[PDB]
RNA sequence: UGCCAGCCACCGCGGUCAUACGAUUAACCCAAAUUAAUAGAUCCACGGCGUAAAGAGUGUUUAAGAAAAAAAAUCACAAUAGAGUUAAAUUAUAACUAAGCUGUAAAAAGCCCUAGUUAAAAUAAAAUAACCCACGAAAGUGACUCUAAUAAUCCUGACACACGAUAGCUAGGACCCAAACUGGGAUUAGAUACCCCACUAUGCCUAGCCCUAAACCCAAAUAGUUACAUAACAAAACUAUUCGCCAGAGUACUACUCGCAACUGCCUAAAACUCAAAGGACUUGGCGGUGCUUCACAUCCACCUAGAGGAGCCUGUUCUAUAAUCGAUAAACCCCGAUAGACCUUACCAACCCUUGCCAAUUCAGCCUAUAUACCGCCAUCUUCAGCAAACCCUAAAAAGGAACAAUAGUAAGCACAAUCAUAGCACAUAAAAACGUUAGGUCAAGGUGUAGCUUAUGGGUUGGAAAGAAAUGGGCUACA
């Protein structure tokens, strides 16, 4: 605006980033509650294998399992990361495949 | 028009008056130009839309061995020449307006177009007309028949003299050889 | 080809410069003639802008003191009984005579309008012109 | 919209034979008949045979003379002999042309059990009636 | 056009008024409920001062009027 | 594999032929590292505020600032606040007179203590003048008169101060007429609405609150300039001094706070979450129970004739029934492919049978099997509609547009229409023709094909068998004399 205004208001500061689902950490350890299924948003349709998990942050969170096929039993321990899934509403947490109770999605050779 | 403000002399009771000194200075240069083109054996195209004078301007031009276009002006005429006129064609070397307007009081296309084509243009601006695209203007009255006639016969004569002088210098060229 | 841009600059500019870039391989006629005798102003394109605000024109209206007299003449008699001709370059009207008489009675050193006007009227009466005398 | 034996308007660049440019309703008005024989007149017999026969000679000439055929093939039947005229494009070296002349005449004559006469009129390029 | 912004507002307002009608008395509670907190916090605010300024009692002639609950 | 399994950082990919999935095959690029994740560095606005997010409802002053010269002239008269007054109309209420009066597209209800006329206070509201453009800071102000009266030797300025349309609230008056609500009456599937009829809060005054508007001329104040200059549209573009305001869209004139004579209020005004948009202006279409003109010539209306819907029968669909075809199925199906099924046709069902099984040769034949949303063929349809389209040319930019004949940027061969042909001479009439596209319109059962499937069978033969009517309906025929 004017100079006195730009003086009184200071220069603009770049606002600190809002921490996401992982609350700033790269990954999270988690424990399974109930394996289940969700339906995608409109233009595309499927059914995605989801879990409900608890995080070492003591928060419960809905997360996504990548790949075709898996074994996920209650009380299994998992690792999770912050990939958001573009199909579904509100699932912000992927499960890392290959660690703990989820082994690398199997090969059919 | 707003671009006549310099060429004007002043308002006499609401009617505007051109500066005749400037008229002569300009017209001299215009006629000189016209001539030097004629001598160099090139096309000259008179143009007017103005009805009163149509006949004059053709009757003038036909007698100069110069061409007139006094008529409706088809659109792509100079711009798209080879399609309109013929498979390949020569274009006017100089275009000369005895009025700068069309009967709807806009600038004649030929102005925009000549100017578009790198053709020089010699024309009579009037107090309402826009001079700025015309190569050599002559500020002056386009409307009164004494004026049209005058300008006609003058461009006529400049042409004729250029042509004669051409012939002569050609004969001298032929004796020198 | 060439350059068809009507706004960019004068035809002289474009042509000279396109030859300068050796695109146009043939010097055109009017070009050389032009170089020889250029016109007053380059034929450059200008938007015809409207005038806003306080801007007026530069034209000077046209008036003579002769006119300040003629005003009074037409104020009395009207347009001359001899009518007018715009074909005849030397035509003098009733008005013009009046102006001349008034100029000579001004060189006779009379500052009063009544005297100047009326006596000039007497000069034209002596010249046999009919002064209608309208109120 | 009648699609019968017609050639559609292109972007305007498509070359067209005089025949293929004249639509079915035009037969006997501008266009002529590609074949001639007695069989369809009022009191006449065996029209069918000359039709099968004709068809087979269309296919036969298209197949014996590859890529060199110009316009559709003109059959005439006169007093038991066939007169087969063809517009043929010049592709082949002339030897091959006469090889196939003899070949055709003989073969057909012995097939239809009637004497065949063959005529090739050679043309530099397909005649263009329209567009191009 | 810009009506399409106004439509939203129009709706959101209408849908709000309707709400505040059904919910009226629930609302009325929670308003007064907080006014009784206000007046109390206010009180404590001043109480804090006696106790901070060393006085035992509230100073002479202090009834500490109720501003927030003012009615009629 | 077939909107499934799955993938994507953004746009997105998977619905039978996926370079987006999973796996191969080639490549690409990094490389003792490579990807993924999460944090940073970097990243707004010395840009804006008519239509896009943003000039506060209004003025004055404080704080704080900015400063050459000129900068108080008058209402063309409707600021405000008082006090007084009334011309038109309307209403009480009488006098006559007639039975109706009111009310709509049409009615009904309603009222006849109604209606017309003649009289006539209060209350309320102020034709024409106004085609004027004044006065106020804004809200606002236009019947009449008188009183009081319109800040500042004139720059900007708030959360401070004083005002602020309607509606609303409190108390008291007023009440002609209007009128939310409500009750009747119609309309309607419904009609809590639009139309009708009553009647109320309320508009009115006096005093006190409330403080909101599309409070918008969506355009801040004060000095300037018309130079430079067209995003678009609208009211043409900009300096200089200031203050106020704007950092995606919702969420949200919202939740919590603070303050207020408000206590379904006003003001100030977030986040979680969700999305990859949300917005402004424009461009061609299409559409319009918008407006205007001009038509319809078997054609909408008005008109004329002869029929369909009823009856019997013929024949086609649709349903039920059958072991027992397929296709068409708004206009553009329904005596339709059929100018045609007793066997045949024949594709169907039932049983039996035959496996280089038509041909010159072929790990080859043969398939009325799935794709008409892969197609060519032939057509329907707008359509007796006038447009389609290359090659160019123009437009202070072009998505696109491109005419005016006392002509203003259009030229253009082509295909359409038109013209000619046919109906044995004319003419008209009919026939024919009728592009580009549209309907993923029709048809893999005329034939042919792309992709898929079948191969001792989805192939090829022999023998029989089908096409019954509870009905429902389309078109015909014959009648009713
Ligand atoms: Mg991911
Ligand atoms: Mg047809
Ligand atoms: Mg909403
Ligand atoms: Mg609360
Ligand atoms: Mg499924
Ligand atoms: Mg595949
Ligand atoms: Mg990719
Ligand atoms: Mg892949
Ligand atoms: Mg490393
Ligand atoms: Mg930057
Ligand atoms: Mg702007
Ligand atoms: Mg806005
Ligand atoms: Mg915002
Ligand atoms: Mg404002
Ligand atoms: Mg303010
Ligand atoms: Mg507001
Ligand atoms: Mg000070
Ligand atoms: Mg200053
Ligand atoms: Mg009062
Ligand atoms: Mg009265
Ligand atoms: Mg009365
Ligand atoms: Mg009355
Ligand atoms: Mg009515
Ligand atoms: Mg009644
Ligand atoms: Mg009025
Ligand atoms: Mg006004
Ligand atoms: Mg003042
Ligand atoms: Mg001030
Ligand atoms: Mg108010
Ligand atoms: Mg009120
Ligand atoms: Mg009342
Ligand atoms: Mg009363
Ligand atoms: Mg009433
Ligand atoms: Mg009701
Ligand atoms: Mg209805
Ligand atoms: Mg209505
Ligand atoms: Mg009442
Ligand atoms: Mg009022
Ligand atoms: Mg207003
Ligand atoms: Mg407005
Ligand atoms: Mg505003
Ligand atoms: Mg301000
Ligand atoms: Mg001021
Ligand atoms: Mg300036
Ligand atoms: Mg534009
Ligand atoms: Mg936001
Ligand atoms: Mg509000
Ligand atoms: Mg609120
Ligand atoms: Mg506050
Ligand atoms: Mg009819
Ligand atoms: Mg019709
Ligand atoms: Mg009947
Ligand atoms: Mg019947
Ligand atoms: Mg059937
Ligand atoms: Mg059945
Ligand atoms: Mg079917
Ligand atoms: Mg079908
Ligand atoms: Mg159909
Ligand atoms: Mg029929
Ligand atoms: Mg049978
Ligand atoms: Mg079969
Ligand atoms: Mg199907
Ligand atoms: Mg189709
Ligand atoms: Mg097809
Ligand atoms: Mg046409
Ligand atoms: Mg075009
Ligand atoms: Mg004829
Ligand atoms: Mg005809
Ligand atoms: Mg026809
Ligand atoms: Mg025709
Ligand atoms: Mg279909
Ligand atoms: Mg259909
Ligand atoms: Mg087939
Ligand atoms: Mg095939
Ligand atoms: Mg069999
Ligand atoms: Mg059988
Ligand atoms: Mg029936
Ligand atoms: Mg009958």
């Amino acid at each position: 605006a004017t100079l006195n205004q730009m003086h009184r208001l200071g220069p603009p500061k770049h606002p600190p980033g809002k921490m996401g689902p992982t609350a700033g950490r790269p990954q999270l350890k988690g424990v399974v509650l109930r394996t289940f299924i969700r339906k995608p948003k409109k233009p595309n349709s499927a059914n995605r294998k989801c879990c409900r998990v608890r995080l070492s942050t003591g928060r419960e969170a809905v997360c996504f399992i990548p790949g075709e096929g898996h074994s996920l039993q209650e009380h299994h321990v998992v690792l999770v990361q912050g990939g958001r899934t573009q199909d579904l509403p509100g699932v912000k947490l992927t499960v890392v495949r290959g660690k703990y109770d989820c082994g690398h999605v199997q090969k059919k050779k | 028009h707003r671009f006549m403000e310099p060429y004007l002399f002043g308002s006499r009771l609401g009617q505007d008056i051109i500066d005749l000194e400037q008229t002569a200075a300009h017209l001299q240069l215009a006629l000189n130009f016209t001539a030097h083109v004629a001598y160099r054996e090139g096309i000259i195209l008179f143009v007017s839309r103005h009805r009163q004078f149509a006949h004059l301007i053709e009757t003038t031009a036909r007698d100069c061995g110069e061409y007139a276009h006094t008529r409706y002006f088809k659109g792509g005429l100079l711009t798209n020449a080879p399609l309109l006129l013929g498979p390949g064609v020569r274009l006017p070397d100089l275009i000369i307006f005895l009025h700068t307007l069309n009967n709807v009081f806009e600038p004649h296309v030929a102005v925009r177009d000549a100017a578009k084509m790198n053709i020089p243009t010699v024309g009579i601006v009037d107090t309402n007309c826009n001079p700025a695209l015309i190569t050599y203007p002559v500020p002056g009255n386009d409307d009164s028949p004494p004026a049209v006639r005058l300008f006609c016969r003058l461009f006529q004569v400049a042409i004729s003299r250029a042509k004669e002088k051409r012939r002569q210098v050609e004969a001298l060229y032929r004796l020198q050889g | 080809a060439g350059s068809r841009l009507e706004t960019v600059g004068s035809i002289f500019s474009r042509t000279r410069d396109l030859i300068r870039a050796g695109v146009l391989k043939e010097k055109p006629l009017w070009l050389d003639i032009y170089n020889a005798f250029p016109p007053l102003r380059e034929p450059v394109f200008r938007r015809p802008r409207l005038r806003y605000g306080k801007a007026k024109a530069a034209v000077q209206d046209i008036f003579y003191h002769e006119d300040r007299i003629r005003a009074k003449f037409y104020s009395a008699y009207g347009s001359g009984p001899k009518a007018f001709d715009l074909f005849n370059p030397n035509f003098k009207s009733t008005c013009q005579r009046f102006v001349e008489k008034y100029i000579e009675l001004q060189r006779l050193g009379e500052t009063d309008e009544e005297k100047l006007f009326v006596e000039a009227g007497k000069a034209l009466l002596a010249e046999g012109v009919t002064l209608r005398r309208v109120g | 919209k009648n699609r019968a034996a017609r050639v559609r308007v292109s972007k305007g660049d498509k070359p067209v034979t005089y025949e293929e440019a004249h639509a079915p309703h035009y037969i006997a008005h501008r266009k002529g008949w590609l074949s001639l024989h007695t069989g369809n007149l009022d009191g006449e017999d065996h029209a069918a045979e000359r039709t099968v026969e004709d068809v087979f000679l269309r296919k036969f000439m298209l197949g014996t003379f590859p890529g060199c055929l110009a316009d559709q093939l003109v059959l005439k039947r006169r007093a038991n002999q066939l007169e087969i005229c063809a517009l043929v494009l010049r592709q082949l070296p002339p030897h091959k042309f006469y090889f196939l002349v003899g070949y055709s005449e003989t073969l057909l004559s012995h097939f239809y059990k009637c004497p065949v006469h063959l005529h090739l009129q050679t043309v530099p390029s397909k005649v263009v009636y329209k567009y191009i | 056009k810009n009506i399409l912004k106004i439509r939203r507002r129009k709706m959101n307002h209408h849908k709000y008024r309707k709400l505040v009608k059904r919910t009226r008395f629930l609302r009325r509670k929670v308003r007064e409920g907080r006014l009784r907190q206000k007046q109390v916090k206010f009180e404590r605010d001043l109480k804090r001062i006696w106790q901070k300024a060393g006085l035992k009692e509230a100073p002479a002639g202090w009834q500490t009027p109720k501003i927030y609950l003012k009615n009629q």
